[PDB]
């Protein structure tokens, strides 16, 4: 394609955004570049940040699955916002609602995980008795050492 | 060396005096035949490497690049002769000798027992390459990702011949197997540390160490498949390479003079493996995928353990395999679509059934699958690491999750989805380029069954 | 929105309905809560204050939000269904049969005869087609999306090939 | 009923939105403006597609703009500041390691893969 | 609302070429034009166990045989238990019972 | 050893040929689907001599084949431990396996691409006895990843749905973020041990196993979809119901389990890995029977009971009883993989309904699929002598007459009366009441295969739980002393479960409307965990891409090199040709040389 329809520089008047509105077929309102700070974005419109999910599913695409048109300026974020990936379409729920509830629930959890903790269940039971001086030999104690016996007795 | 180098000089004379219509059978029959006898190579033994004269030895770290280089130029040849087509029949032959030239002057690269040896043919492989990016690349940018490429190189080569030449005044000789012998400790001074810098940030550009990264995408964008496939195979292994011979004689100086570049291979691994995921160029996702996997070889070379000299040798030619597979498979859909954008061209899994099986086996290699060459390079470089200090275990960790989801996004964008309606142009694969692939594939998957062959010196 | 108030309250009835339904599940409990709803539609149908009846819609959208079913029944092939898009893969364009091997095309004569003519009569309606279209459309280009019906007999409505040889819902 | 809070990533839904409704006969020429771009676009995407003897691509001027829009700006988690951080990280592991090693103080009792 | 006089028109166009599309993608009578009980299934059956079972066992065993078990430590058993009162088939030996019970039951 | 070395190894070969065949093309795809499902039937008798022999005799060997690779001092073999938990599992997995490829023979009929389905479901099984014989830890990850990558290609099997290539990236994903913990086992046992080979590290026995326990303790989280890493299990419901019928039974989701009962010598001697494991699995079942009570999609509702269930398994390895999760992981093969068949037969009678709203009245319609959802949903609740008692009712007696984490137990318990909430939840409105499907009945279930591959699963989800528990080997002291209600704590949730459900399921048939609760949704919305994390944490990432870096950049930039040079150049070059002020200059030069310089001295 030519130069004259290639993204340029910030701009700067009233006609050099009237311009810049035409070559990304946009009306000159709607239009709105990034803000000025040499980040390197340029004339590019700065469009909604909505995911490729909002749009509506029943609408004849000429990109079905990505839900684009030919032809009309593509978000800067295009590729994080295709339907595979970072989704913002409205929930039933609250986001922050949401975040209070999920982070209680992980909190109270991991709260009463450590309280268990400190106050275990167990049995009424002795330790249990192994013969042998608690198995010395078994379990690969030294055999030279004379180990100090351990004795059990009935009741 | 000469049973390998004399042979490749006569497909220059074979290239300009074959009939017109037998230039590419010619070249690729008889540049296959050459890459047959480079398995006599694989003479090594457990001690000595194999020197063969005062100029030319091979051990265990080149005979797999040597037997990799070969193998490549007759896969160029075949990836190259279809855009080729229309050109000048001279400037065919041109072409073709361009890429005899640069198997030349690699084979003699990895071979060379002199370090001026090898910086003169290491230094000479810039001219072809040069030559190929900007003569039969096509488009502008070409003369730009021509000079980057240039002055990157000479950059950090230019200091190193001062290194070098240096080195023989107060050692001697330069040598390789002479400095094995006569090394000496390098102990703490502003000169060493200079010294030290001088004889590696020439090969850091080449691998490229990331910072120093910025040249590969130009260049692979800007360059010819023929030309992306002999950069990222082997000319990026240069770097390599270089390093580990180079470190023999920069001990114990080594020990602090990588933890900057260190902190930037491993910092920078995670950052280029994000990076991917939001690449809108083919041939540029795979770019930095390879400054993603070369990181990891310059961590390997730094750290200097037996275990990381055998995952960084692995990883170079699970590596070139690789990332020559997928500029290839790249190529095939650009010589229909005519562009690199990897989100144009859907769903082509429908249409071209048996090259999303290769698209599918190329991105496993990718993201190391085990057994795969790559996997077993990654890991062994991971255990290494590990020891070195474990908390980069979690940097190791996140870049292989990282890793897995920018491989796959690659090959779910292009292959799966719905396809692109308005692309009538999606022509069967023809057995040219499906034959290509299994090139790639069959010989990386077959080293699994022997790996010890590509496991270095130190195996 | 491009959709009028009328267009609104339906599409809200609608939606409200189904999520209901969603709700109730059993047909008879859905039915008595049903028609409740339908009766809360029909109390304020004649209103005619347009300031009045935009705020009961408004108020009536906040209540769906309020009330609407967090996991509401989808047909399967719907958007967001648990079959949507699930053939997708099966689709083929009918341009790839002309990269047939002639010995795949063997095997099916009479199919490959019968899609000569279509691509005949294809080739000899667009011209026609095009030019429809460039006396029809209004000095500036279109304004809506809408295309013409074909006006003489032996005339094909304009842009019909892709509508009239998209592949089936069940391409295998 | 509570009401609506919108967050990034969580967006508004139109039913809610008081601009959607007080329709203004200006906010109707500029939805009628749009369409007729939108509908201009589709004519000319359509006249391509449909044209019996296109084999190839469409190309699109805005998927154009949009590679190489993206592509352009070559040259916090990209500067000294990350490197430094890990810098200290692993000098730090790695001194008080070597430390241990010095006064035999670190288990490598079967340590010798390396 | 519905469709306006144009709208319907134009749909019933199209119906009658996609439904006559739809028609034409009917195969005819020759196409596709291809080129050029237990006794059964017991021998399906026999030739299964043949070739999938008796040759790879065949294959298996003796690549255990004669290449696996003549190298050290390719194959290695945990050691039968031994209980009170065996015998050892290698050396004859018997093990000897254990102690009297004290004889708890219940 | 001649017979039992031999035939544990055809088993494995057997799987293997039909993938040979199909890949060296020499075979017929007439009915390659029956060629594969052959294959199975006849590798599960194989596999039943070498399961016999253990049984009698206790025989274990193991087998290291071929030499690979020699690593300095680590050298790397082909290695097969055909022990307890591979003669034991492979039988159950081959059996399993065997109905669900019957299964699939009618399910999957009119997929046009059914014979490659056949071939992956057939690695699928092949890379998961590689994990489960696997006696190096190399050899095992050969296995973990070969399952991740057979469930990324059966998830998203209708690669034209992009929901199901986002489920199916959305397993590599969570999978592969447990895999840093399964490396990060492989270089602590390098480095301190010397060895990826079982035998050595159990005979070494580290003392100081937090690291490494740890780094399998996190591979387990993934692999079996524990609390963190569980959301990508319940959207695996994207693929075919085949694919979730061997996904949770006898492949992928136990591997987590199998990993750390593999790794039971070890853990036996950690007290923190006991308590990590114990509570991540009791958060695990709890959080995943809470969302199973209020979800509509019939697939969905049986992942999360095979998340409830992993948790159990989980549990139980906290509470050091590797034997009982193992016994577990082979009676919940049998009726899980039958429920997710009853499901599809249900879902192929409704075209493709799922959604249980839309149901009902099937308990006549559907009589073999109603027994044997009957009896699934018995075994699963644990009703007494059915396959699943033989295993949950040990493993609750065990858990609370064990010194352990007294909110752990508490959470297993509510979540076993939960599992009877569910289950009755999928009876109710699956088969109970009146129809609620579309006018136009296509309900048939008559296809031999439909009810051969479901009865052999019936009888196993009755037996098979007695026979195994009556054949293995003792290996721990059955703790069977207990009060009255230590014994029946099981049973009675189980029963006040079932009780609580019919009550709430009976609740729906009033004219009552009612408002959702925060909790109703909080169980519907799955925790909100998938709604939030799925949206920040890709969305941190995708968007992660000082003066300081100032002089860092903008000197050493290209450009202001470049840019430098064209100063330079210009100041050289933009002379104005004058003889004048070219030999004033040599005047200057002259001066300086000597005055400043000292050149002439
Ligand atoms: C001595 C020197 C000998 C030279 C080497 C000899 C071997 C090469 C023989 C190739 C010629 C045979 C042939 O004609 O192939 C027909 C074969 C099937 O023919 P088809 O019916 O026309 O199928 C059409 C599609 O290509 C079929 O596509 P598909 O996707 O449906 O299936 C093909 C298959 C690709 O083929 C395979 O990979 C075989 C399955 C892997 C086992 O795809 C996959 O396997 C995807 C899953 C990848 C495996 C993941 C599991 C990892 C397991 C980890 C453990 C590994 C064990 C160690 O075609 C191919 O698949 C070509 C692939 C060639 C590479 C094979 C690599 C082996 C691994
Ligand atoms: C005990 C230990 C437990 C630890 C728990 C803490 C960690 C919890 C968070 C885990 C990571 C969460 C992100 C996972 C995102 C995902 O799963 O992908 C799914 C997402 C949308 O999928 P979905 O929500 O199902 O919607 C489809 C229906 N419309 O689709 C996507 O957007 C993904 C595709 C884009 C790729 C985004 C990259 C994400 C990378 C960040 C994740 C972490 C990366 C590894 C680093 C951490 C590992 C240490
Ligand atoms: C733009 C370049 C123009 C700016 C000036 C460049 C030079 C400034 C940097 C100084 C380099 C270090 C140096 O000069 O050391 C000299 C040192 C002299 O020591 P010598 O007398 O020979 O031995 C006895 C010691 N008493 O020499 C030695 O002892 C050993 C010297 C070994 C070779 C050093 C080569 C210098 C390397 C400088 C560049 C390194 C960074 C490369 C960056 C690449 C970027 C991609
Ligand atoms: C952790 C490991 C991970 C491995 C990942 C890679 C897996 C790749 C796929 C493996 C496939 C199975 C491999 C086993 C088959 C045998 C392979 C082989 O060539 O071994 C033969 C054996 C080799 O000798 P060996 O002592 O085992 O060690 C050699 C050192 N490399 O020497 C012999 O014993 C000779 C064999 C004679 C066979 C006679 C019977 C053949 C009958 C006709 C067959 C057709
Ligand atoms: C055996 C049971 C096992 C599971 C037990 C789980 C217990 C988990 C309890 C977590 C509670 C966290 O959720 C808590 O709920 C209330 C109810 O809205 C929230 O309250 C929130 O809602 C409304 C407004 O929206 C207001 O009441 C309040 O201003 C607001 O904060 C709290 O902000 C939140 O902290
Ligand atoms: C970091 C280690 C190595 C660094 C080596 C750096 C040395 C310089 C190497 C590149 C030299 C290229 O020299 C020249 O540079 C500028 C931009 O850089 C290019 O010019 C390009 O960029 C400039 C500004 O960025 C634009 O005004 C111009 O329109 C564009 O074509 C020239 O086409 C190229 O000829
Ligand atoms: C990519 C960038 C990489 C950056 C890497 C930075 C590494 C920094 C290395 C610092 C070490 C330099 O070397 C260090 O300095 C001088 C050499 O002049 C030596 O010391 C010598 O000079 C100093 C002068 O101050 C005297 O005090 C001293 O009497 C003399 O012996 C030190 O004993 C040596 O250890
Ligand atoms: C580390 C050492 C590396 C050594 C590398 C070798 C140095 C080679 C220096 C070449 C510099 C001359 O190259 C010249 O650079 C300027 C940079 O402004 C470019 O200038 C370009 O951008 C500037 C503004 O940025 C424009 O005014 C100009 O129209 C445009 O051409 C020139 O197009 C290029 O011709």
């Amino acid at each position: 394609i030519t130069k004259d329809m290639l993204p340029g520089p910030y701009p700067k008047t009233p006609e050099e955004r009237a311009a810049a509105a035409k070559k990304y077929n946009m009306r000159v309102e709607d239009y709105e570049p990034y803000p000025d700070d040499g980040t390197g974005y340029g004339d590019y419109p700065k469009l909604p940040d909505r995911s490729q999910q909002e749009r509506d599913p029943w609408y004849d695409w000429d990109h079905p699955d990505l839900r684009l048109n030919w032809g009309e300026p593509m978000h800067w974020d295009l590729d994080m916002y295709i339907r595979n990936r970072v989704d913002t379409s409205p929930t039933p729920v609250n986001w922050n609602l949401m975040c209070k509830h999920l982070f209680g629930f992980v909190a109270f959890m991991l709260f009463m995980f450590w309280v268990g903790e400190t106050y275990p269940a167990y049995q009424p039971v002795g330790p249990k008795q192994y013969p042998y001086n608690n198995l010395y030999l078994e379990r690969g104690g030294d055999p030279n050492k004379e180990p100090e016996p351990v004795v059990h007795y009935e009741i | 060396m000469l049973k390998y180098i004399i042979p490749t000089i006569m497909l220059m004379p074979l290239t300009w005096l074959s009939k017109n219509n037998m230039i590419w059978v010619n070249s690729t029959a008889h540049s296959l035949l050459i890459s047959f006898t480079s398995l006599l190579l694989m003479n090594q033994f457990g001690d000595n490497s194999l020197n063969f004269s005062l100029l030319f030895f091979s051990d265990s770290l080149s005979t797999p690049l040597l037997i990799l280089t070969m193998w490549l130029l007759p896969l160029m040849l075949m990836a190259s002769q279809h855009h080729l087509s229309k050109e000048n029949l001279t400037r065919k032959k041109l072409f073709i000798t361009m890429l005899i030239s640069l198997q030349l002057f690699l084979i003699m690269t990895f071979t060379a027992m002199e370090l001026i040896l090898f910086y003169i043919l290491f230094e000479a492989t810039l001219v072809p390459t040069l030559i190929i990016i900007t003569r039969w690349g096509n488009q502008t940018e070409r003369l730009n990702a021509g000079l980057y490429f240039l002055f990157y190189t000479l950059a950090g080569s230019l200091p190193l011949l001062v290194a070098l030449i240096y080195i023989q005044n107060t050692v001697g000789s330069l040598n390789f197997l002479m400095l094995q012998y006569w090394v000496q400790p390098v102990h703490n001074s502003w000169s060493n540390v200079f010294m030290w810098l001088a004889c590696m940030m020439a090969f850091m550009v080449k691998m490229p160490l990331y910072g120093l990264h910025l040249w590969l995408p130009k260049a692979h964008v800007e360059a010819p498949i023929a030309g992306s496939m002999v950069l990222a195979a082997v000319l990026l292994k240069l770097g390599g390479y270089g390093m580990l011979r180079i470190t023999l004689i920069l001990n114990p100086m080594t020990d602090f003079m990588a933890y900057p570049f260190i902190m930037l291979s491993l910092w920078g691994m995670i950052m280029t493996s994000s990076i991917c995921l939001r690449q809108t160029d083919l041939k540029s996702l795979i770019a930095y995928s390879s400054v993603s996997h070369m990181a990891l070889v310059i961590v390997a070379i730094l750290i200097q353990t037996p275990w990381s000299y055998m995952g960084a040798t692995a990883l170079m030619i699970a590596h070139g395999l690789t990332s020559s597979m997928l500029f290839c498979l790249a190529n095939s859909n650009y010589e229909r679509i005519h562009s690199r954008t990897m989100i144009l061209a859907r769903g082509l899994q429908t249409l071209l059934p048996l090259m999303a099986t290769w698209w599918l086996l190329a991105s496993l290699t990718n993201l190391a699958l085990p057994p795969t060459i790559n996997l077993i390079g990654e890991l062994f470089v991971v255990m290494s690491t590990f020891s070195w200090s474990n908390i980069t275990i979690i940097l190791m960790g996140v870049n292989m999750v990282i890793t897995a989801l920018y491989s796959l996004y690659m090959l779910i964008m292009t292959q799966r989805g719905k396809y692109t309606y308005h692309i009538n142009n999606i022509s069967p694969s023809f057995t040219r380029e499906n034959a290509l692939m299994s090139l790639h594939i069959l010989p990386l998957l077959l080293l699994t069954l022997n790996p010890k062959i590509i496991l270095g010196p130190l195996y | 929105a491009y959709l009028t108030h009328q267009q609104k309250v339906l599409r809200l009835y609608k939606r409200a309905l189904r999520h209901l339904e969603s709700w109730c599940i059993h047909r008879d409990k859905y039915r008595y809560f049903a028609c409740l709803l339908r009766a809360r539609f029909d109390e304020h149908k004649n209103e005619k204050d347009m300031v009045k009846a935009t705020q009961l819609l408004r108020e009536a959208e906040e209540e769906f939000w309020h009330g609407q079913h967090p996991q509401p029944y989808i047909f399967p092939e719907s958007p967001g269904g648990t079959s949507y898009e699930r053939y997708e893969c099966y689709k083929v364009p009918e341009w790839c049969l002309d990269d047939w091997h002639p010995s795949e095309k063997a095997m099916y004569p009479d199919y490959f005869a019968k899609r000569e003519q279509w691509k005949k009569l294809r080739r000899e309606s667009w011209e026609r087609e095009v030019k429809q279209l460039q006396e029809e459309t209004p000095v500036g280009g279109p304004r809506t999306e809408a295309l013409p019906p074909a006006r003489k007999q032996g005339d094909l409505p304009p842009l019909w090939w892709h509508i009239v040889t998209r592949p089936r819902e069940r391409p295998m | 009923f509570p009401k609506y809070e919108a967050s990034r990533l969580s967006s508004l839904p139109t039913t809610l939105d008081p601009a959607e409704y007080d329709i203004s006969s200006e906010t109707r020429k500029a939805q009628a403006e749009r369409l007729a771009i939108r509908s201009r676009l589709k004519r000319e995407y359509q006249l391509q597609y449909y044209d019996p003897s296109r084999r190839g691509v469409i190309e699109d001027p805005a998927l154009v703009r949009w590679t190489y829009a993206r592509s352009a700006n070559i040259y916090a988690l990209f500067g000294i500041g990350p490197l430094v951080f890990w810098y200290y990280v692993f000098k730090t592991d790695r001194d008080r390691k070597e430390k241990l090693i010095q006064e035999g103080k670190l288990d490598r009792t079967f340590n010798i893969s390396y | 609302s519905g469709y306006t006089p144009e709208e319907k028109l134009r749909l019933q166009q199209l119906r009658e070429l996609r439904r006559r599309w739809l028609k034409d993608q009917e195969l005819s009578p020759r196409e596709p034009v291809l080129p050029p009980n237990v006794i059964y299934k017991t021998y399906r059956h026999s030739i299964f166990a043949f070739t999938h079972v008796l040759i790879p066992v065949w294959i298996i065993h003796y690549y255990l045989k004669y290449h696996v078990t003549t190298k050290p430590y390719t194959i290695v058993e945990k050691k039968p238990r031994i209980f009170p009162g065996d015998t050892i088939l290698e050396t004859g030996e018997v093990i000897p019972p254990m102690k009297e019970f004290p004889d708890q039951h219940h | 050893m001649n017979m039992f070395s031999s035939l544990s190894l055809v088993t494995l070969l057997l799987l293997t040929m039909p993938i040979m065949m199909m890949s060296f093309n020499t075979y017929k795809p007439s009915n390659y689907p029956l060629y594969v499902k052959t294959a199975i039937s006849y590798a599960f008798i194989t596999s039943m001599i070498p399961t016999m022999m253990f049984i009698h005799s206790g025989q274990e060997l193991i087998i290291s084949n071929w030499h690979w690779l020699t690593i300095q001092t680590l050298k790397l073999s082909l290695s097969f431990k055909m022990d307890y938990f591979s003669m034991m599992f492979i039988p159950v997995a081959l059996f399993v396996t065997w109905s669900i490829m019957e299964f699939s023979m009618w399910y999957m009929y009119s997929d046009p691409n059914i014979n490659k389905f056949f071939k992956y479901l057939l690695l699928f099984l092949i890379t998961m006895l590689i994990l489960v014989t696997a006696n190096n830890l190399f050899q095992l990850f050969i296995g973990w990843e070969g399952v991740g990558i057979m469930s990324f290609l059966l998830i998203g099997w209708w690669y034209g749905r992009a929901d199901a290539n986002t489920a199916a990236l959305q397993a590599i994903l969570y999978n592969r973020i447990g895999d840093i913990g399964f490396i990060l086992a492989m270089a602590w046992f390098l480095t301190n041990l010397n060895t990826w080979d079982l035998q050595q590290i159990f005979m070494l026995n580290p003392s100081d196993s937090n690291m490494p326990l740890i780094g399998l303790a996190l591979a387990a989280t993934g692999k079996s979809a524990q609390f963190g890493l569980h959301p990508w299990l319940p959207s695996a419901m994207e693929g075919p119901t085949p694919v979730s019928a061997l996904l949770h039974s006898s492949t992928m989701v136990v591997a987590g389990i199998f990993l750390l009962i593999r790794f039971y010598p070890l853990t036996e001697n950690n007290k923190y890995i006991q308590s990590i494991t114990l509570c991540l699995g009791a958060i695990t079942t709890l959080f995943t029977a809470m969302c199973a009570l209020t979800q509509n999609d019939i697939k969905k509702i049986i992942a999360f009971s095979t998340s409830s269930q992993l948790g159990l398994m989980m549990v139980t390895i906290g509470i050091n009883q590797p034997y009982l999760a193992f016994l577990h992981i082979c009676t919940h093969a049998f009726f899980k993989a039958m429920l997710f068949m009853c499901s599809g037969s249900i879902i192929h009678s409704l075209n493709d309904e799922q959604d249980i709203r839309k149901m009902g009245g099937l308990f006549k319609a559907m009589p073999f699929t109603t027994t044997a959802l009957i009896v699934g949903s018995l075994a699963l609740t644990g009703m007494p002598f059915l396959t699943g008692f033989y295993s949950k009712d040990l493993i609750i007696e065990a858990a609370n007459t064990s010194y352990t984490n007294a909110w752990a137990l508490l959470m297993t318990l509510i979540a076993t009366s939960f599992t009877a909430i569910y289950s009755t939840r999928i009876i109710f409105f699956a088969l109970l009441g009146q129809p609620r499907f579309p006018t136009l009945v296509n309900i048939n279930e008559n296809n031999p295969l439909l009810i051969n591959s479901i009865k052999r699963l019936l009888i196993g989800s009755l037996f098979a739980g007695y026979i195994i528990s009556n054949n293995i080997p003792p290996t721990t002291i059955p703790q069977m002393t207990m009060p009255y209600y230590l014994k029946t704590t099981a049973l009675i949730v189980t029963i006040l479960g079932f009780i609580l459900a019919l009550e709430i399921s009976n609740m729906t048939k009033n004219l009552k409307y009612h408002y959702p609760s925060n909790a109703f949704k909080f169980s519907t919305l799955l925790g909100y965990f998938p709604t939030i994390m799925h949206r920040l944490a890709p969305y941190m990432n995708l968007s992660m891409s000082s003066l300081l870096d100032l002089i860092w950049l903008e000197a050493i930039l290209p450009k202001t090199i470049s840019l430098a040079q064209m100063k330079a150049s210009t100041l050289v070059t933009n002379q104005k040709g004058l003889i004048k002020l070219y030999f004033l200059s040599f005047l200057i030069t002259i001066l300086i040389s000597m005055i400043l310089f000292n050149f002439h001295e």
